[PDB]
RNA sequence: AGGACCGAACCGACUAAUGUUGAAAAAUUAGCGGAUGACUUGUGGCUGGGGGUGAAAGGCCAAUCAAACCGGGAGAUAGCU
RNA sequence: ACACAGGUGGUCAGGUAGAGAAUACCAAGGCGCUUGAGAGAACUCGGGUGAAGGAACUAGGCAAAAUGGUGCCGUAACUUC
RNA sequence: AAUUCCUUGUCGGGUAAGUUCCGACCUGCACGAAUGGCGUAAUGAUGGCCAGGCUGUCUCCACCCGAGACUCAGUGAAAU
RNA sequence: CGAUGUCGGCUCAUCACAUCCUGGGGCUGAAGUAGGUCCCAAGGGUAUGGCUGUUCGCCAUUUAAAGUGGUACGCGAGCUGGGUUUAGAACGUCGUGAGACAGUUCGGUCCCUAUCUGCCGUGGGCGCUGGAGAACUGAGGGGGGCUGCUCCUAGUACGAGAGGACCGGAGUGGACGCAUCACUGGUGUUCGGGUUGUCAUGCCAAUGGCACUGCCCGGUAGCUAAAUGCGGAAGAGAUAAGUGCUGAAAGCAUCUAAGCACGAAACUUGCCCCGAGAUGAGUUCUCCCUGACCCUUUAAGGGUCCUGAAGGAACGUUGAAGACGACGACGUUGAUAGGCCGGGUGUGUAAGCGCAGCGAUGCGUUGAGCUAACCGGUACUAAUGAACCGUGAGGCUUAACCU
């Protein structure tokens, strides 16, 4: 459950550190993004070197939500915090090159393969 | 005497 | 085709080999015994009339009893009609088991919704709630304007307003049939049907694809 | 719930060992990895438990690669397969939600050893 | 909205209620009859009859519990010595509610509640 | 919010079509003592269903 | 030492909700300011109506104020209703 | 104008904790406020808790929420020091 | 600008985006020196703007505890 | 003018169509993708933010789209009170001045218990022609009607390239809607525990009150959304613009004058719900009543004794039904509620006693003790024998059967 405003941590290099969701893309009036959805983003923190700089506007992939995820059977995965992987505005597709912290099976997408190939877990 | 709304200016003045 | 009358015992999962939780409402479906058949001759239409439960003798009235008398009695909870359509059934308490749905994939299901009794707007109609704050004077869950001005000079009919909510008919439709179990009188349909535990239910094969 | 119950216990696992909040269990869950149907191990602290027959679940807290992750297994689910206890926890407290506010060295729980 | 709820409110708060049915349990176990409004009477049962049951087994503990409720050593005493054994064999329903009806001052619907073997 | 016309004497009456009271009929007799009483209620004397409970 | 500081009594009246045929013709509740001073308070005194008093708002002078109240001229006058 | 949640100067002042005439629980003493009894709807008033989010509300963070003690360590621009 | 109509002037800053705000320019419709000019530490229930914390203010409302609202008994108003 | 409250927001709407999106078309300077324009179409859908009082507008970022209008520029006896607009104050400005400004600037109380109409709900009465219990028929009314993206068709048609389809499939979404608590969770002041201050139960030990439930950690049922099921359809009829077939008037041509075929989220249906006060009061099944007698102005006439049914209501215990009525379950030939038994769930190892320890405390007995609304059971208590209402064969006419 991510929604406009809401700070997210970032799970890649690129160098964002802290980032804010300025839109839940994908539908009129769409309230929440979560799981492995896409959101428009404005960088709030940014390391000094880094691909991205503060004030940039990009997209990103929700990779960990505290409300977590369910899928079949009835179980739950919850993560302590909210994190995402920055995507280039045109091509989706991570601008980063390393992923940090575990990611979930749901992300097993054509476009998000590069994330689960990286990333040390689930 | 008079009810408070009648005495009060904002409600009473209403259309100048 | 026709359908049957049951009783919501209700709601539990069943797990599958490849590890998936299927939430199911558990409908107990004791045999339905046709109390009457109806025909274009004895005017109107083609329908059957079943009963299903069991009732206290001292509770069954003379008339109700006399009606049960024609055909195999044992008075049940109540009566229900199903319209027919080129299927046929003779009245001698024909008795219809959950057998009926062995091959059915669909099923519609109709209960009597839990009784909310009031609600008013917000609950009843999902009306928005006025500023909780910011100066609002005694108008936090109220309905706000309910008309225009002189020119309609009235409130239109069917205006969404506070009042009775639930404890009414409502059916659900679609609903995959998960399991059929005769000599147990069970029927597991996938998930959630209207009305409370214990209440009466009518299930029919779904009218929609 | 008399006609239920029956439907339910005829699905319940019987091999499930006994654990207790605080224990450091490892749950080995099935996972269609991608092409392979393999086992995957989740090891962490039991922080809360169910106790509702067929619907029994429990929450295991892991602290992976920085910050925690919690998994609620429905205990009687096929996808679980194996579950062994691996360490005995001393807590006195049914739900260990307080651990969420701790971090590493501050979140260790004594052996129960009895 | 009350579906399947249990426990009357008697236009008090939890605190007031708790203390009142305490004073009343006493007043019943003591006098063995009291006059009270039918609602108040019916609820009294769910307080008293458990106590009597509890007393059917004498121990230090069971007394000390019967004292954390009621809080009057005279009544934890009358139970256990008298009412405990006096009903040691009775399934439940140690009381019965008899209705006289309609108090003068306020038209309140009224009733007697007695221990069932009062006899005396 | 206030009337614009005096409601009539007629209208008043109408509104009161339902305000009228019901008797009892369900008045019943004790099997031991004579005693009229409300059903399921103690009698004046303290009888109820033949038995004498309450001395008062 | 202090028109010094934090803060009850005491003196104030910045915000809000309630109340608006009130519990109350101006208050209640939660917060708020001052609190050894140009402070605050009991009793008693003096100032009178184009006059008083006013750290000044046309404020206050007995629930009355760009001229108090009571009686009088008096049945003012009213090309208006 | 009321058996009116208001106004009314002086005097006395116990225990436990506390800096305290704050505050909480008590003593001496004094009270339960002159309609009650049931119901456990909408709505209104006054409170409590809330998944994920955290000012996106709105004229405005209005209101709520938060801060809150004592000792020690430590504390920027600027400064009439 | 408590003064600027034209005006959301223009440039710089802050924001993903700023008719407000901070810094400037000077074209001051219509500042200006005790009906004082320009500054100013400290003070302010003073006006405007920003951020951290905080949260039912909001997304979007859920449940709960109390006082009314509802039912019975007694008393018994109001404006129009 | 003996008062017709006013910009903007909020809440709730409702119509029009000069249609923003979705649908169907003609023309195109229509290759394709995609546009333009006109025609038909009002079924549904039709953005969150920055700034400002704004509406608006600009900007950011979405979306299939972010439609134009009417409704006292809809909506203050629904809310707000930021703007204009009360008494205070200042700036610039005008004025000798009091003062003044569509100049600006900081600060200020929006009352009304709903009689009527209307509207959302819910009962009472009588009717419907003997009375009564059910189940129905369905005139009629309301509800619903949105849409993205990916994959296959197919890198095919088309195109020098770049690019890239119709038509037809398959999944999976957004917003919306109905239902439900199995899962995941919120609440859970009626369950358990921890803990501060203090008072009390004589004291130790153990407990209770008060402090917001004193503060707080968990949490049963119920109620619930963020939770999880389901829905919009397919089909059929008659059409809109439009396209046709055949075809004269008019030897030809022509969709039309006769005749025939296509044709859209609009229309009538299909789906869901209400529904015989449908006074045009309908249908079907079942149950109940088979006594005497008098008076007059002698007739759907009035009355007396007997009789009191089917059923209903009342009362009682009551419910996932409920404001009150209402609706459902049950009343001893009984599980209706409480209690009680067993279980579960929650909490998390009671008290007592022992051991260790100087003690705080730890351990053993002990996963103990306690445990609401849950589950399965159980007549211990309370649901009385009765009374009450309701009757005693049910109008005239004509027709058809039979006597
Ligand atoms: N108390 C009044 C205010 C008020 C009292 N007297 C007045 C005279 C005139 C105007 C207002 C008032 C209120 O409800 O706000
Ligand atoms: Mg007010
Ligand atoms: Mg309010
Ligand atoms: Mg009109
Ligand atoms: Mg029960
Ligand atoms: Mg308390
Ligand atoms: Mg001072
Ligand atoms: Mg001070
Ligand atoms: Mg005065
Ligand atoms: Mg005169
Ligand atoms: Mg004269
Ligand atoms: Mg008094
Ligand atoms: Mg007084
Ligand atoms: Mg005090
Ligand atoms: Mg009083
Ligand atoms: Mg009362
Ligand atoms: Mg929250
Ligand atoms: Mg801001
Ligand atoms: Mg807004
Ligand atoms: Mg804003
Ligand atoms: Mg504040
Ligand atoms: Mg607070
Ligand atoms: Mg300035
Ligand atoms: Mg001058
Ligand atoms: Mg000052
Ligand atoms: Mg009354
Ligand atoms: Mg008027
Ligand atoms: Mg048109
Ligand atoms: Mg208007
Ligand atoms: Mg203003
Ligand atoms: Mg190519
Ligand atoms: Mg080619
Ligand atoms: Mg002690």
């Amino acid at each position: 459950m991510i929604q406009e405003q809401t700070m997210l941590n970032v799970a890649d290099n690129s160098g964002a550190r802290r980032v804010m969701c300025i839109k839940v893309l994908g539908g009129s009036h769409r309230r929440y993004a979560g799981v492995g959805d896409i959101i428009k983003i404005t960088i709030k923190e940014a390391i000094p070197r880094g691909k991205v700089k503060k004030g940039d506007v990009l997209k990103a992939v929700v990779v960990r939500t505290k409300k977590g995820v369910r899928r079949p059977d009835g179980s739950v995965i919850r993560f302590d915090g909210n994190a995402c992987v920055l995507l280039n505005n045109n091509s989706e597709q991570p601008i980063g090159t390393r992923i940090f912290g575990p990611v979930t099976r749901e992300l097993r997408s054509e476009k998000f393969m590069k994330i689960i190939s990286l990333a040390p877990e689930v | 005497t008079s009810k408070w709304f009648n005495i009060d200016n904002k409600i009473v003045d209403h259309r100048p | 085709m026709i359908g049957l009358v049951g009783k919501k015992v209700g709601m539990t999962r069943i797990f599958t080999e490849d590890g998936v939780s299927i939430p199911v409402t558990v409908i107990e479906v004791e045999a339905n015994r046709v109390t009457q058949v109806k025909d274009l001759a004895n005017d109107g239409y083609r329908a059957i009339q079943v009963t299903t439960g069991a009732k206290k003798a001292n509770r069954v009235t003379k008339p109700e009893a006399g009606h049960f008398a024609k055909a195999g009695v044992e008075a049940g909870r109540g009566l229900w009609e199903f319209r027919l359509a080129e299927g046929e059934e003779f009245t001698v308490g024909q008795s219809i088991s959950v057998e009926l749905f062995a091959d059915v994939k669909k099923v519609d299901v109709t209960g009597t919704s839990k009784g909310k009794g009031f609600a008013g707007t917000v609950k009843r109609w999902n009306f928005r709630t006025q500023d909780a704050t910011h100066g609002n004077s005694l108008s936090h869950r109220v309905p706000g304007s309910i008309g225009q001005n002189q020119t309609p000079g009235k409130v239109f009919k069917g205006k969404k307003m506070a009042g009775q909510m639930g404890n009414e008919r409502v059916t659900v439709q679609s609903l995959d049939v998960v399991r059929v179990d005769a000599e147990r009188n069970l029927l597991l349909v996938k998930g959630a049907v209207p009305g409370a535990t214990g209440s009466d239910l009518i299930v029919k094969p779904a009218v929609k694809a | 719930s008399n006609i239920i119950k029956q439907l339910e216990q005829e699905q319940m696992k019987q091999d499930v060992p006994s654990f207790r909040p605080g224990d450091t269990v490892e749950v080995k869950v099935w996972v269609v990895e991608g092409s392979k149907k393999r086992l995957q191990a989740f090891e962490g602290v039991v922080i809360a438990i169910r106790n509702r027959g067929l619907h029994s679940a429990f929450t295991v807290r892991k602290i992976s690669n920085g910050e925690g992750v919690e998994r609620v297994f429905q205990t009687h689910s096929p996808v679980v397969d194996s579950i062994s206890v691996k360490r005995r926890g001393a807590v006195r407290k049914a739900k260990l939600y307080y651990l969420r506010e701790r971090t590493g060295k501050a979140a260790r729980i004594k052996e129960r050893l009895n | 909205m009350r579906h399947r709820k249990s426990g009357r409110q008697l236009n008090r708060n939890s605190s007031h209620r708790q203390a009142m049915f305490r004073n009343m349990a006493g007043s019943l176990v003591r006098h063995e009859i009291i006059k009270t409004t039918l609602p108040k009477a019916k609820e009294l049962r769910r307080v008293v009859e458990p106590l009597i049951t509890l007393a059917k087994t004498d121990s230090v503990a069971n007394r000390r519990l019967a004292f954390a409720r009621t809080r009057d050593n005279e009544i934890v005493a009358k139970l256990f010595n008298e009412l405990g054994p006096r009903f040691a064999s009775r399934a439940g329903g140690y009381t019965r509610i008899l209705k006289c009806g309609f108090r003068a001052g306020d038209n309140a619907p009224m009733a007697y509640i007695e221990l069932v073997d009062r006899s005396e | 919010a206030v009337q614009q016309n005096k409601p009539t004497r007629s209208k008043r009456g109408m509104r009161r079509s339902h305000d009228a009271l019901t008797a009892v009929t369900s008045l019943s007799v004790d099997k031991t003592s004579g005693e009229k009483h409300l059903r399921h209620h103690i009698t004046a004397d303290g009888y109820y269903r033949g038995r004498k409970v309450i001395a008062k």
